[PDB]
DNA sequence: ATTGTCATGGAATTTCGC
DNA sequence: ATTGTCATGGAATTTCGC
DNA sequence: GGGCTGTGTTTGTATCAAGTTACCTGAATGGTAGGTGGGGAAGTCCAAATATTCCTAGTAAGACAATTGCATTCAAGGCCTGGCTGGTGAAACCTGTTTCCTGGGAAG
DNA sequence: GCGAAATTCCATGACACTACCTTCCCAGGAAACAGGTTTCACCAGCCAGGCCTTGAATGCAATTGTCTTACTAGGAATATTTGGACTTCCCCACCTACCATTCAGGTAACTTGATACAAACACAGCCC
């Protein structure tokens, strides 16, 4: 299924308000055609990781451990969801 | 089927320390993946100082260097000292 | 027949977390072939040892925002407030939790 | 079987655990694995490549009690192959389908 | 004693593609050290996908999924088409 | 509501030569 | 410088009764 | 002097968890026999660390020169904030379907 | 001589090292998920005005970069001296592999219990 327009789905102010979490005061207007871009970099370096598992057990479900395990590829580790 | 799990072992050490506390159900599963965790970088170490000594044998030696490896600084000192009474104790029952 | 009295391992060395699931944890995760009957008690406490030092300080934070319980965000910063227990899990997001509360300083207004 | 149906495909099947039952099958797959035996002596086996090999060279071999090709039982006549009978082109085609 | 190593499985594929090339004592050990490294990250996420999986089988399936994780991008194209070659070859001899 | 088979080489058999 | 076998149930066989 | 947003205190209930248990099986323990792995004691040989000097190279320093870095002023642009509108996101509801989900099972 | 009973006969099949592997079935349920409807409230998008921050231009001051010289220490080569890692050989205790027995935990259920959230009115802290 397609949809499109979708990294345009990250929105003006929710860059904002995760630039808040950061600790910034000022920012810029071209940083967030900076941000959606080093987002989809990051999403192209865990699903690319997440699928090679579920297809290797030859599921058709991306589940919670294997986008955990992918992220234990990299050495980001996330607790919380198991693994 | 079964998951096993160290939800039970959390409410042994919870009610150790703050028998007055109780804990939720999202905050166990951090504690519950806290300890697969921190269990698999102490035997994933100790399993590879098995073989850069040539050795098929996990000892409790082991263990104790994958402790001092992991843990930095203050906490080395403590959960070196809270394992060997846990053995010593252990050795002289049975 | 019958048989002596089943004394856990566990609470033969005045622990929490048990050394039985441990022992079966140590022979079918492939660490290695032979595994002593030391091991897993010596990892148990260790596992005990740092599970007390975060629910140690996540019982200040409970308490120091008047709960009753601790939700993930004690945890979030229960670490992150220690030194020692931040550079253990220095790579590691917690869920659910946030930051910890900082401004650089530079930043308060004029 | 809900494929079968659509053809006019009536499905038979053998006796459990009784590959006997099957009759004709089991030889040739005996034939498949002594001409596919014979050609890759000597190589690796490859034998995608010698598949359209095998179903023109098993059908028409002659069946040595019997006297005739696979083709001639099944068609009437040869292909163009090597070493086919003429001994056919001496009648009429248009009568011989009653031969 | 006896150091096993990939140093002469070096010269066996140098002078494939370069043959009029020798190659120096302390460039062949990185070349030597390439291949233990590289071989333990394979092997060591083909490991950790045995037990991800529940079967205690190491496959020629699993080694090709523990190669389109650490190979990025272009490498993971050919290497696994590098490896399908030597299989499929293999198998049919024998 | 199903069932061997059939290529294959001694060896026996038939043709048949004159 | 080696090679079937042997328990087992119809079924045929023998005993034998008088 | 006033104002705004963050903050606090109190109540009720829903939800989440705490509770106790029933079983039942999974697993956890007890007692043992066996072999193997490792641990321990030894030795010739091995690799590194030292005591030395010697010489040399670059390190250390003193002087000088000029650029850069800094601090200020200038100019305006860019961004923050807010008064407003609306389109979608989410929460609640319903489900059929699809996939799994080990697990067991048949058959070639 | 027929029948009943006691006996010998002989044609035959299975044992040879075994489990996986694939694909379809079954299945129950459940897993949510993918699909879709529904509604309300809110967060995002819109646009402009004022101000503050950044950029630039600059003059200058000291900072820094270069040049030069006396020199200290680094490195290398040496002899030697010394400190040990690993190879070696052997034995024992410890781990394992096993079954039987039993206990504990996980699921599960029914109940209970307790806390957090949502709401409202007010208080306090900081800023314009
Ligand atoms: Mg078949």
């Amino acid at each position: 299924k397609v949809l499109r327009d979708n990294i345009q789905g990250i929105t003006k102010p929710a860059i904002r308000r995760l630039a808040r979490r950061g600790g910034v005061k000022r920012i810029s207007g071209l940083i967030y055609e900076e941000t959606r871009g080093v987002l989809k970099v990051f999403l192209e370096n865990v699903i690319r990781d997440a699928v090679t598992y579920t297809e290797h057990a030859k599921r058709k479900t991306v589940t919670a451990m294997d986008v955990v395990y992918a992220l234990k590829r990299q050495g980001r580790t996330l607790y919380g969801f198991g693994g | 089927s079964r998951k096993e799990s160290y939800s039970v072992y959390v409410y042994k050490v919870l009610k150790q320390v703050h028998p007055d506390t109780g804990i939720s159900s999202k905050a166990m599963g951090i504690m519950n993946s806290f300890v697969n965790d921190i269990f698999e970088r102490i035997a994933g170490e100790a399993s590879r100082l098995a073989h850069y000594n040539k050795r098929s044998t996990i000892t409790s030696r082991e263990i104790q260097t994958a402790v001092r490896l992991l843990l930095p600084g203050e906490l080395a000192k403590h959960a070196v000292s809270e394992g060997t009474k846990a053995v010593t104790k252990y050795t002289s029952s049975k | 027949k019958a048989r002596a009295k089943a004394k856990t391992r566990s609470s033969r060395a005045g622990l929490q977390f048990p050394v039985g699931r441990v022992h079966r944890l140590l022979r079918k995760g492939n660490y290695a072939e032979r595994v002593g009957a030391g091991a897993p008690v010596y990892l148990a406490a260790v596992l005990e040892y740092l599970t007390a030092e975060i629910l140690e300080l996540a019982g200040n934070a409970a308490r120091d925002n008047k709960k009753t319980r601790i939700i993930p965000r004690h945890l979030q910063l229960a670490i992150r407030n220690d030194e020692e227990l931040n550079k253990l899990l220095g790579k590691v997001t917690i869920a659910q939790g946030g930051v910890l509360p900082n401004i650089q300083a530079v930043l308060l207004p004029k | 079987a809900e494929w079968a149906k659509e053809r006019g495909i009536h499905l038979e099947f053998s006796t459990p655990y009784h590959p006997q039952s099957s009759g004709k099958v089991e030889r040739k797959n005996s034939d498949i694995k002594r001409l596919l035996t014979k050609l890759l002596v000597g190589r690796p086996t490859k034998w995608y490549d010698l598949l359209p090999v095998v179903q023109l060279a098993l059908n028409n071999t002659y069946s040595p009690v019997l006297k005739y090709t696979p083709h001639q039982l099944l068609f009437g006549i040869d292909s163009n192959t090597p070493f086919a009978n003429q001994d056919t082109l001496d009648l009429t085609r248009e009568e011989e389908l009653s031969l």
